């Protein structure tokens, strides 16, 4: 039995249990600050509907915040396939300013971009079964939607806000509804009759502190590393069928970046990444009579199959020279996030990391953009000369082409992720770098 | 000109003008020990 | 084969940005240094060196 | 118990780490110290005709398809852990 | 039918004699020299 | 991983071959030596060169020391192809060495046919027939030039290159012997071939120059060699009766320190024939059909390794009555002796007994010295030739005491003895310090 392992012991063994330093057997759990978590819903200003803006600030009801939920109730305007992430899409942006400061900033398309990239297995699928309809619900069904938000104070208890420590500033978030939403009030460019508006809630998590651990913070400044979203669009290069299209973007990114992302879109249809095609779940009706390539299958508008994806090759350029050498759009597609994340990354969807671990809190290298005169991302793009409407042509294809509906991606959407320090001193809120 | 047997022949010294920055090492490589081989004596007179 | 020399790429390329411009104008002039180049350029460019690390490792 | 992930037929793991999956040493077997280390097998009956899916998921824990006399190579591994020793410009492996 | 090329590159190289070969190997050197740099960029399309 | 896995794996067994290394194999420093050249000079003969006559050539001084000699002969082909068998050694019935006067050594035809059987092989002793026969099917009329090396005791090492350089008052001179006929050449069985040619013949010795130092020594030192010399007494043997087992007690007239003997059963009318000959393929013209004629060899296949056709059936050697060792069988001496001492494969009929443990090479290794043995005798039994050498199965089914009633043809035995002599040179003289 076992003990005829303990005795199989030698010199090698000298740098694995020799003078040994540690045990498994008996873990010691550190005692820790006493404290409790009280989920709260906060008051909701202006007027809730589709394409209106809304804010609220938050109550100070406890010390320190952190996961924050903005729920909705919608309905299908349609059958199920209809929908897509609905509500992502609603949820357009959400600003955080402290003290009249905007501090952070995330968009749907980047919920939809970071969701891509950095949510996985069950922790993704459970994300959509709180923002979509994935039962195959029916026209008429009624659905609350949580989307968590991804601030820097919503993924950790060790950034918690400390709005205790925050006393003379307010922290308020602006929230912006889209004007449509895929399946909920519109079908593709049409208005759907008897749509209902949404009906929206803001809860907030928020952390009592004993009294030793709340002096504490109220009586001392404190410094917080954390992320910031900056992102700006771009018009794609418009790809073609003849030739391949190449642009080059710069990017007004600033402080020490953890990561770049990007993706094509087709801004008419929501979390479009990819080119429409009559193959399974790549387009309405695809594998019928029906099919179409004009319309997506909403319910399926992200894929996998990287034949849909627009971009050919991309390289980073810094200051004039190459950041790295030019890899294929499936290296910033699969490769990137197997590298650093382990998840999986949609067709149309692409990483460059320029830390060990981007999707954690530690910081592990980033790219510091302000000290780069001209940072730029070189696209090449594949022709789409593919008849979308014909499988043969559509799954019998090259490394170089596309579909011929890749042209539609026309909506490019650059992301970088980056690090900044907040400042709480004094009661008040802001941050070290601009 | 000169008969051949009156001319020359040695090469181009280049081993004794390259001059390498550095001197050379002894390459050393190694598999390691003989980890069953370790505290084994077979030198043994039979007592 | 047998080379010793490191050849990473990061051995003699200033690869800064032009901030490198504005250091080499905090060391000489204010505004426009270009007199401190046209002039003290050999100055310039004893300003101007490599970090060095050495290892022997000898014979046996 | 060791993983945590799915194992898909005809792929065993024994271990002897408490967490083999990681890179941290949690228990070892040293086989440079046993003189005579030997896995043992036992194999299916394989009399269960491939081609009749009656017999091929209504049947017994110790048969398996005829079929399964087809697999007839087998691979065994074993993952280890060494000392790679670099110094003055070279190296090489503690232990051969 | 069309054949697939043949291919070969050459170098043409310079030796020194012993005086100018030591001094290459041992002395530091630097050369002025030209690289190119180069963009692709898409042509405003001209019209009649 | 690789071959620094067998490194690794050393102990205590290891010591007895790589402890305290005296030598490794991978750093071969070459020796120096002394600088040398070698002509080839072709000497004059003297006398008129023919079939049947005796001519002779004295070695010119050109060089300090000579070793390889050849012969070249070139003779014509007086019948087809098969017709012959080694005509150019044929042709040279003996060669005699001598040093101002005195006889070193002397060799013949059969010398050679025997010593190449025993001690040449392989590509070289086929080489070596390319040289002195036709072995590409060539026809009559065809012309050849031949070339017999000499296999004198300084014509088969560059270590006993003979110093003509000490030799400043002897003229050292090879006479030569040519047979009065060769088979398929001028002769066709007993008959003469009408119009076949004469031979050409030349003499060819290497000699080597020496530098100054080398040859200044040679010049005034005395030397002492080891030379060999070959002994020949040929007889008549007990030739085999076809009721019985014919025997011999040979008184062997041998003397000196010998390497070893040899010797072979033949039918003196056929150059090389050591064999019966039978209806079977190569045993003889016409064998294997009804147009065989078992009388008649096929000369160009005259040699065979089937010791059907052998005639010893056992021998033994006496030194002064005495048994020199347990009697053996014919095929003791020509398959095992020349496999332990030679390394070669010695043809049927040619018989191999060293005294020596390497007696194919230069250095000494155990002699019989004769002239210490009053009374040397080789005694031999012989195979009873009741087999019909006409009918196939006969020759191929029989048993071990028998051979073909042809065997009654090897009416000649050629025993032959190598030897050691001193060969010592001083003050420009030379000669041999034992009788």
């Amino acid at each position: 039995g076992g003990l005829s392992q303990l005795v199989a012991y030698g010199a090698q063994d000298v740098y694995l249990t020799g003078n040994p330093q540690i045990t498994f057997f008996k873990t010691v759990y550190r005692r820790y600050t006493n404290f409790a978590i009280e989920s709260i819903q906060q008051t909701i200003n202006g007027s809730v509907g589709f394409g209106n803006k809304v804010s609220t600030q938050i109550s100070r009801n406890g010390d320190l915040i952190t996961d924050i939920v903005v729920e909705f109730v919608l309905t299908k305007g349609g059958n199920g396939g209809t929908t897509y992430y609905p509500a992502e899409e609603l949820l357009q942006d959400v600003e955080l300013e402290i003290g009249g400061q905007r501090i952070d900033k995330h968009y749907n398309d980047w919920f939809r971009t970071y969701d891509a990239l950095f949510r996985m297995n069950d922790d993704r699928y459970n994300y959509r079964r709180m923002t979509d309809w994935v039962n195959n619900e029916l026209v008429g069904a009624q659905k609350r939607f949580y989307v968590p938000l991804i601030f820097f104070f919503n993924q950790t208890p060790g950034l918690a806000l400390p709005l205790i420590a925050l006393q003379y500033h307010e922290v308020k978030l602006y929230f912006t509804l889209a004007s449509q939403v895929q399946g909920v009030n519109y079908n593709g460019s049409s208005a759907i009759a008897g749509a209902a508006q949404p009906t929206m809630s803001v809860w907030v998590d928020y952390i009592f502190l004993d009294t030793q651990e709340r002096t504490r913070f109220a009586q001392l400044p404190h410094e917080y590393l954390i992320e910031q979203l900056q992102f700006t669009g771009s018009e794609t290069a418009t790809p073609s069928a003849t030739t391949q299209a190449s642009q080059n973007i710069r990017l007004n990114f600033n402080h020490p970046t953890k990561y770049l992302a990007w993706n094509f879109n087709n801004p008419t249809n929501y979390g479009q990444y990819t080119a429409l095609a009559n193959i399974p779940g790549a387009c309405s009706g695809a594998g019928t009579a029906a099919a179409t390539v004009t319309t997506p299958d909403y319910g399926n508008t992200g894929t996998y199959n990287e034949q849909l994806a627009v971009l050919d090759s991309a390289k980073i350029q810094l200051n004039g020279q190459d950041r790295f050498a030019t890899r294929k759009g499936s290296y910033f597609n699969k490769v990137q996030p197997y590298q650093s994340i382990g998840g999986v990354t949609p067709a149309g969807v692409y990483l460059y990391s320029f830390a060990l671990k981007p999707a954690g809190r530690q910081p592990s290298g980033t790219c510091n953009f302000s000290r780069i005169d001209n940072a730029t991302l070189s696209l090449t793009y594949k022709t789409c000369s593919i008849d979308a409407t014909s499988p043969a042509a559509v799954l019998g294809n090259t490394e170089t082409v596309t579909a011929n509906t890749a042209t539609l991606l026309t909506a490019l959407n650059i992301y970088a992720k980056n690090y900044n320090v907040l400042r709480i001193m004094s009661g008040m809120g802001g941050l070290a770098y601009a | 000109r000169v008969k051949k047997s009156a001319l020359p022949d040695k090469e181009f010294p280049i081993i004794e003008t390259e001059k390498y920055p550095e001197p050379p090492i002894l390459w050393e490589t190694t598999i390691g020990a003989p980890s069953r081989l370790f505290d084994r004596s077979d030198g043994v007179k039979y007592v | 084969r047998d080379t010793a020399s490191i050849g990473f790429s990061d051995t003699h390329q200033d690869e800064k940005t032009l901030r490198f411009l504005k250091k080499q104008i905090s060391q000489f002039i204010k505004h426009l240094k270009e007199y401190y180049p046209n002039n003290e350029l050999t100055k310039k460019l004893v300003m101007k060196y490599s970090d060095v690390q050495l290892l022997p490792y000898t014979k046996g």
